[PDB]
């Protein structure tokens, strides 16, 4: 008998076409990210703004596709920290999309802070046990 | 066969020929010195037993032991000065002190409670302790060393050691301060205490029962660790970690390696055992996330 | 895994946002070993629960060691009633 | 009996259970044991699962698909497919003197460092699983290549699926 | 030049430099380019200097 190892479930041509589009999207993003990193080298990291402490090492798996404030409040309530909001919330809402699996709350907050970008910022004060969300001075 | 009664400890100076190996037996004390003068030996002892204290030389050796049997002698002090040393043998519940010794290669053989101090720069390739003795060596610079123990020694070595293999079957405790090796193979059988620190390219650890390996502060690029029943290993792997715990044994790591692989058989357990409050703690990646 | 499948089949019947998994154990050697053991146990349990198809948004995991016992009878090991895993949630609407 | 998670890394006593259950014949049980313990029966069992065996000259090679023997985008070993791993250990037990080379290969999707790290992690995981079953550490070496030397075309779906593999070679 | 710690013990530490030269450092000792050592940490790989910087492990 002659056989070759990978014999999976039968495939659909719609999924085949979506995969063929997604590979080209992926390596276009890879080339653009490489060019962007070469032109602009970053020099600072948000570890200074968001440090870790005890009871920030409890872990979480999250799949969230909504606004930032409710998710940040849930993370702060699970981390047993007070929650503070600074600035005016914009009329067009700040939307985030997180889909992770089994990582620490400090890493969750850092990914949320990086995905927020120029609209909002996350700060953590462990001596006062405060998680702070501040909105940008725009509009 | 005469005793030592009626005679107190008196000073004696004697002359000896050239020797390159010392074999000392008896409940006595040895002091070692090093100079560029002639060799000599001083024998502080009772004048009834100064004849019984034997200083004989046979083929570039020195045999300081009991003469005409051992009826009784209590206190003997042997101070020694020479140029070249290549072998040292000590037996019989005694004290050895030496410092500032320069050599290329020599061998220690301590037996039956030799309380020993060496405070020099001795490059030694072999060393043996028989049992129930302590040893404190400050400064060893050798390109090779092989240590095997069979009794109950309590031995600590300072310096720079390129160790290659280690086997223990007795009740020994051994601690080395700094090592720089390439491949270490450690086997512990009955009840062993090993304390190492330094740089090791590849490490293999086998623990059978009631054995504790504290390989913390010993950073290994490649680690293979196997623990059987009621043994404890504490490792510090850096690049690749491979561990197996069989039954009621504990393996602990203290660094997040680039590749981790752990296995459990009956009741063994591999635990993280980190601080949780360190300001520069590192999280798992896509390539490290293994769920026990 | 059959008991975990039964727990997952019970959990699929509700609508929820966040689940919390908390682990408690007993005193064996020290506090670091038991906190690490409870965190690893909660991680493995929530990993299998998230692998199965529960329709939740967030799952939180913590291991408290032996800080909060529910029974003053502490003679057993893992057979003690205060060595346990707890799954808490709130039914939404 | 048999414990499904790797039988606690113990050598299984497969023959005595069969010759104890086939008595109520001893000769019939011995014939069945010497048939099912043969090398060709192990090769055909590995043919029943999705593992390929190639022999050419004095070198033997096993091809194992990561899509079924690993969890998705992880160096974790899939515990459901344990009969294939046990048959791999049973086949490798017949050559107690040779040296083992294990290599990891992925497809073209992703970054170069990501492909290299995933292949290296899968190769180390498979080497550790080989080491934990009795094989000494001095006979093992693991290496992870990316999309360097593929065996099929990466511009087609089935050919790209055939490229993600683990190679085990011995003499 | 810059220094990284190679191995650590309670009491003293082993350092390696950019040029490949080894060094042994005490609690109270002087090293070039950093100043005076005031603290040696064993649980974490940190050596605090008088200039206001920390020698840590390599990355």
């Amino acid at each position: 008998k002659f056989k070759k190892p990978p014999i999976n479930n039968p495939s659909d041509d719609a999924t085949i076409k979506l995969a063929e589009a997604a590979v080209s999207v992926s390596d276009s993003m890879l080339e653009m990210a490489k060019v962007e990193k070469v032109i602009t080298p970053p020099s600072k990291d948000n570890t200074l703004t968001i440090p870790n402490a005890y009871n920030l090492q409890a872990r979480a798996s999250v799949d969230w596709s909504g606004p930032i404030e409710e998710l940040t409040a849930r993370i702060a309530k699970a981390a047993h920290f007070r929650f503070r909001v600074l600035g005016k919330s914009p009329s067009v809402p700040v939307l985030i999309s997180i889909s992770t699996k089994d990582e620490s709350l400090a890493e969750i907050l850092r990914d949320i802070d990086y995905q927020a970008g120029k609209k909002a910022s996350i700060h953590v004060y462990p001596n006062s046990q405060v998680v702070e969300l501040r909105y940008a001075k725009i509009y | 066969e005469v005793k030592k009664q009626g005679t107190s400890s008196t000073r004696q100076f004697r002359q000896v020929s050239s020797f390159n190996q010392i074999v000392v037996q008896g409940r006595l004390n040895v002091n070692l010195h090093t100079g560029y003068n002639k060799p000599e030996v001083m024998l502080r002892g009772d004048p009834r037993d100064l004849v019984q204290v034997r200083t004989i030389v046979k083929q570039n050796t020195l045999y300081v032991s009991l003469g005409q049997g051992y009826p009784d002698y209590g206190a003997v002090t042997v101070d020694i000065k020479t140029k070249f040393l290549n072998r040292f043998r000590y037996e019989g519940a005694g004290v050895v002190t030496g410092n500032n010794l320069r050599t290329s290669y020599l061998d220690l053989y301590l037996a039956n409670e030799g309380t020993t101090r060496l405070a020099g720069n001795i490059g030694l390739q072999k060393l043996e302790a028989v049992g129930n003795g302590v040893t404190q060596i400050n400064g060893v610079s050798s390109r090779n060393l092989q240590i095997v123990l069979k009794g109950d020694p309590k031995v600590l070595i300072s310096g720079f050691v390129n160790l290659r293999q280690l086997d223990m079957y007795g009740k020994g405790t051994l601690s080395l301060y700094w090592i720089k090796s390439d491949t270490l193979t450690i086997r512990a059988k009955k009840a062993a205490k090993i304390q190492l620190a330094g740089i090791v390219n590849r490490l293999d650890v086998e623990l059978w029962d009631f054995a504790q390996f504290k390989g913390k502060y010993l950073r290994a690029q490649r680690s293979f660790v196997k623990t059987h029943d009621k043994s404890v290993a504490e490792i510090s792997a850096v690049n690749h970690q491979s561990s197996l715990a069989t039954d009621a044994s504990d393996i602990y790591y203290y660094n997040l390696s680039k590749t981790r692989a752990d296995f459990m058989a009956f009741n063994g357990s591999v635990l993280d055992m980190r601080e949780w409050g360190q300001s520069d703690l590192k999280d798992f990646d896509r390539y490290n996330k293994q769920f026990p | 895994y059959s008991l975990l499948n039964e727990i997952a089949a019970f959990l699929k019947q509700f609508r929820k946002i966040a689940i919390t998994v908390t682990s408690y154990s007993s005193k064996y050697v020290s506090v670091k070993r038991e906190r690490a053991l409870t965190l690893a146990r909660s991680r493995v349990v929530s990993e299998y629960l998230w692998s199965q198809g529960v329709d939740s948004r967030i799952i939180f995991t913590q291991g408290l060691g032996s800080d909060k016992p529910i029974t003053s009878y502490t003679l057993g090991g893992d057979r003690s009633p205060n060595a346990r895993v707890e799954i808490t949630f709130r039914r939404a609407v | 009996c048999f414990h499904p998670p790797y039988n606690n890394f113990q050598p299984d006593r497969r023959a005595v259970k069969r010759v104890g259950v086939d008595t109520g014949g001893g000769t019939v049980g011995l014939v069945a044991s010497i048939y099912r313990d043969s090398k060709r029966k192990i090769i055909r069992d590995l043919q029943k699962q999705d593992i390929q065996y190639v022999e050419y000259g004095d070198t033997r090679t096993l091809i194992i698909p990561t899509d079924k023997y690993f969890m998705f985008s992880s160096p974790r070993l899939n515990e459901i497919c344990y009969p294939g791993l046990n048959n791999v250990i049973r086949l490798l037990n017949f050559y107690p003197q040779s040296t083992i080379y294990v290599a990891g290969f992925t497809d073209n999707v992703g970054s170069r460092s990501h492909k290299r790290k995933l292949s290296q992690a899968q190769a180390e995981t498979m080497m550790t699983f080989l080491w934990a079953n009795g094989i000494a550490a001095k006979r093992l070496k693991a290496e992870g290549y990316g999309d360097k030397n593929a065996i099929s075309d990466n511009a087609i779906i089935h050919g790209s699926a055939q490229n993600r593999r683990i190679e085990i070679q011995w003499f | 030049i810059i220094y990284y710690i190679q191995a650590v013990i309670p009491g003293r530490a082993w350092l390696i430099g950019s040029n490949g030269s080894t060094l042994t450092v005490r609690e109270g000792s002087k090293i070039p380019g950093y100043g005076m050592v005031k603290l040696i940490d064993s649980l974490q790989g940190r050596i605090l200097t008088s200039s206001g910087q920390v020698i840590k492990f390599s990355q």
